[PDB]
């Protein structure tokens, strides 16, 4: 059994402007097997209505998924993606950084 | 330009939790246009792009039957592969299948594809000649001889040269407003101080379609390949894609560095600098 | 437009 750990990017659909509606994205890719758990977090807490793309895979058979939710960024609110996979001893948290 | 159509299929067994989950999606270029999920309430193949919605109900009936039939054959193949590999019935395993065709600007077949993977490893693949197979191991050689005896490649070849190319050309005509429009990237350079002696230059490319793109940093006109951080091209969620390339530069050296952007939607390859 | 064998088993 080969196992490949997911790459993770957290980012917005549009350039973040405080007060303006946007989309928060968590893109997990390059992983196998396909079971994975992805939460989008607002100030440490799980956002309730997150949609995700249908499971698909790349040329090397590794899987990728897009989790996304509508949000309105502000200066104080912190956002993050939380990922768990069989390859990870503990859930990995990646913070949202509007410059990445 | 050149175009592609692809159908992707995944089956994942889950012993003690029902029958294997089956998910298949169809793409033209980097545009998703159909999906089927075995765990949906009333599973049917569903449109995911506007230009496929015009297909009539018997298109959707036949497509749904094919997805359901494929879901069943994957379940049998997963049990088969447990035997071929002397594996326990207690673990979860994965079967993946991809097939499709590439066509050139004049709409003729450039090449076809049909390949399978078991647990994320190559298993058997139709060769580019569309008549012979490459099996990855002795288990896959069993399948290869079954498939040679049934003449599967002859039927795949007929499909890949016939309907695959013909229906791709149809989809390209019906969705030409989007499938035949390249969206160029919006590009800029950002500056992020690290310390007194170093800063990051980040070159951005936003809102582009299709996903193929090249971003390079040069210093004194020489590629900074080994020292450039390059994130994977990622989906924006609105059909377009994003990418950035970054490089750490000594402070005061910023103008030795140039970012180079090539995208099929750009007349000329762009060159960008940072300016405060 | 999808393909199906007009069965193929591994």
């Amino acid at each position: 059994m080969i196992q490949r750990t997911p790459k993770i990017q957290v980012y917005s659909r549009h350039p973040a402007e405080n007060g303006k509606s946007n989309f928060l994205n968590c893109y997990v890719s390059g992983f196998h097997p396909s079971d994975i758990e992805v939460d989008l977090l607002k100030n440490g807490e799980r956002i309730e209505k997150v949609e995700h793309s249908d499971l698909s895979f790349s040329k090397d058979w590794s899987f990728y998924l897009l989790y996304y939710t509508e949000f309105t960024p502000t200066e104080k609110d912190e956002y993050a993606c939380r990922v768990n996979h069989v390859t990870l001893s503990q859930p990995k948290i990646v913070k949202w950084d509007r410059d990445m | 330009g050149s175009h592609s159509m692809r159908y992707f299929h995944t089956s994942v067994s889950r012993p003690g939790r029902g029958e294997p989950r089956f998910i298949t999606v169809g793409y033209v270029d980097d545009t998703l246009f159909v999906r089927f999920d075995s765990d949906a309430a009333s599973p049917r193949e569903e449109p995911r792009a506007p230009w496929i919605e015009q297909e009539g109900p018997e298109y959707w009936d036949r497509e749904t039957q094919i997805c359901k039939a494929k879901a069943q054959t994957d379940r049998e193949d997963l049990r088969t592969l447990l035997r071929y590999y002397n594996q326990s019935e207690a673990g979860s395993h994965t079967l993946q299948n991809m097939y499709g065709c590439d066509v050139g600007p004049d709409g003729r077949l450039l090449r076809g594809y049909h390949q399978d993977a078991y647990d994320g490893k190559d298993y058997i693949a139709l060769n580019e000649d569309l008549s012979s197979w490459t099996a990855a191991d002795t288990a896959a050689q069993i399948t290869q001889r079954k498939w040679e005896a049934a003449r599967v490649a002859e039927q795949l070849r007929a499909y890949l040269e016939g309907e695959c190319v013909e229906w791709l050309r149809r989809y390209l005509e019906n969705g030409k407003e989007t499938l035949q429009r390249a969206d160029p990237p919006k590009t800029h350079v950002t500056h992020h101080p690290i310390s007194d002696h170093e800063a990051t230059l980040r070159c951005w490319a936003l809102g582009f379609y299709p996903a193929e793109i090249t971003l390079t940093w040069q210093r004194d006109g020489e590629d900074q390949t080994q020292d450039t951080e390059l994130v994977e091209t990622r989906p924006a969620g609105d059909r377009t894609f994003q990418k950035w390339a970054a490089v750490v530069v000594p402070s005061g050296e910023e103008q030795r560095y140039t970012c180079h952007v090539q995208h099929e939607g750009l007349p000329k390859p762009l060159t960008l600098r940072w300016e405060p | 437009k999808r393909w199906i064998i007009l069965i193929v088993r591994m």
